[PDB]
């Protein structure tokens, strides 16, 4: 399932951060809906991002 | 909360401040936010904490998420 | 957009939320006046898991596994 | 302009509703009128303290019946008392006919209007009425421009408002053409409410009053033997009690004329006049001596 898509309270049950990738939470995740915190493991790498408006205005 | 901020204050990491306030934002009550940061300030706090529990991320974190990922069917407005 | 639900309460802390309750009365109530289903505006609440890459605070595009069945929680049927 | 025009939700008083009542069975068939004393506040929350009667003419309510000269001399008197106040509409009776203005009763409107633009007119059919409740509806004509371009949503904003079907659609029309019927409601004080709530000054006499005794003696004796002829009917109900569907028993045998019900009755209705008898008099022998 891709990020930023709606996960429903009972799908966040089965809900897992793939081991591929190179983010894992800093710390478990919430396991309910919300914003969630990522590290990111290499953050020298380029990222494909998507800029936040809040970004642009700061 | 005010002294779980101050222990936070040297254990201080990008990552690690975005984690607390971005979990205390989006439960807690509108009114406990704002009290809140007024006492900060007064720890002396620096603006980045502050601009966290205004509200401002995830408010616009939300526009763009229901934005994109509409499913409206028209016919049933018409 | 069939995207935003009304929590009776907050799940995360079970604590109840102002927003949420203030919206309900006002909404209850159209009789009198007409306008004030607005409000409920108020109760309507995201609900989504964003990650969030912490080192600027944007949004990433990565994939998480959800096991589950496809199907069902495909978005709710078309007409 | 943006006059909401919101219509006349009447709160009648209670005194106003007697009154009208009284007036109106009295001219029964014949159509009785006068006019409602009141004041209007807010824009659509008219008050009406009282009424003062017309005497009855020959015309059945009509814009002549309006007299200036039996007006002016009634409301110069209710000055003196204090009484005199605003016309905010008239009453009539439609009795002989359920609620609704007929083609003379808007002529009649018609005058009101101009005198007073939030005048009603309020119907009191007091005979026919299918409810318990006194069927009373409450009109206001409405003018034919505003109706055309369809302004009628715009009249019936801030009131929930109230449904008249019994005619159906003739009903409707007819109401929606006069002026929209509102709902009508009663503010009554506790003084009034108390005032007639007694109604009996020799309560305190009659329950320690009993009855002359010769008249007990023959009344139990009525009684038990009456119920013995009573109780060989109910023999014979219970011979049956077999036929198939209990329903089926009170067709095919003719099982109404049930002397179960008759007997139970005469027992309870002898049962409690007996329980008051003993209480009686054995209360008065040992308070007054």
């Amino acid at each position: 399932v891709d990020n930023m898509t709606r996960i429903l309270p009972q799908q966040s049950r089965y809900i897992s951060f793939i081991k591929d990738d190179r983010f894992v939470p800093v710390r478990k995740f919430k396991g309910n809906n919300g914003v969630v915190v990522l590290r990111d493991r290499e953050p020298k790498e380029p990222v494909a991002l998507i800029e936040t408006v809040r970004q642009m205005k700061d | 909360a005010l002294q779980l901020f101050k222990k936070l204050k040297e254990e201080n990491d990008e990552g690690l401040s975005a984690q607390i306030a971005f979990d205390l934002v989006s439960s807690a009550s509108q009114q406990l936010l704002e009290i809140l940061v007024t006492e900060l300030t007064a720890q002396g706090y620096d603006p980045a904490l502050l601009n966290i529990l205004s509200g401002l991320p995830t408010c616009d974190y939300y526009n763009t998420f229901l934005l994109n990922n509409k499913n409206i069917d028209i016919g049933l407005l018409n | 957009g069939r995207n935003v639900t009304i929590q009776l309460e907050n799940a995360d802390t079970g604590t109840l939320d102002t927003k949420s309750v203030v919206g309900l009365v006002m909404f209850s109530q159209f009789w009198y006046w007409f306008p004030l289903a607005h409000f409920l505006s108020l109760s309507f609440t995201p609900t989504t898991v964003i990650g969030i890459r912490g080192s600027d605070q944007a949004i990433p595009k990565f994939q998480m596994n959800c096991y589950a069945k496809e199907d069902a929680f495909s978005y709710p049927r078309m007409y | 302009t943006g006059r909401d025009d919101t219509k006349e939700t009447v709160y009648i008083s209670s005194i106003a509703l007697l009154k009208m009542l009284k007036h109106g069975r009295a001219g029964v068939p014949m159509e009785v009128m006068g006019l409602m004393l009141g004041e209007f506040v807010d824009d659509y929350t008219v008050n009406v303290v009282d009424v003062f009667a017309m005497p009855q003419s020959g015309t059945g309510v009509s814009v002549e019946a309006v007299d200036d000269v039996f007006q002016a001399k009634m409301m110069d008197m209710l000055k003196q008392t204090g009484r005199d106040q605003m016309v905010v509409g008239w009453y009539h009776s439609h009795p002989g006919f359920g609620c609704w203005l007929s083609s003379v009763d808007v002529n009649t409107q018609k005058s009101f209007e101009q005198l007073n633009s939030r005048a009603v007119a309020v119907v009191v059919d007091p005979i026919q009425s299918v409810k318990g409740k006194v069927v009373i509806d409450a009109f206001r004509l409405i003018d034919t421009g505003a109706l055309i371009n369809n302004l009628e949503p715009r009249q019936t904003t801030s009131n929930t408002g109230l449904l008249n079907k019994a005619n159906i659609q003739a009903l409707i029309h007819g109401l929606n053409r006069h002026y929209y019927s509102l709902n009508i409601d009663y503010h009554k004080t506790a003084k009034e409410t108390k005032m007639l709530m007694n109604l009996h000054k020799e309560q305190w006499q009659s329950g320690l009053k009993m009855y002359d005794y010769e008249e007990k003696e023959e009344s139990n004796l009525a009684a038990t033997k009456s119920m013995v002829k009573i109780a060989e009917q109910y023999s014979k109900r219970i011979e049956e009690e077999k036929e198939l569907t209990e329903e089926e028993l009170k067709t095919r045998y003719v099982g109404r004329q049930d002397p179960k019900k008759h007997l139970s009755e005469t027992a309870d209705e002898t049962l409690e006049n007996n329980i008051v008898s003993v209480l009686t008099a054995g209360v008065n022998s040992v308070a007054i001596k």
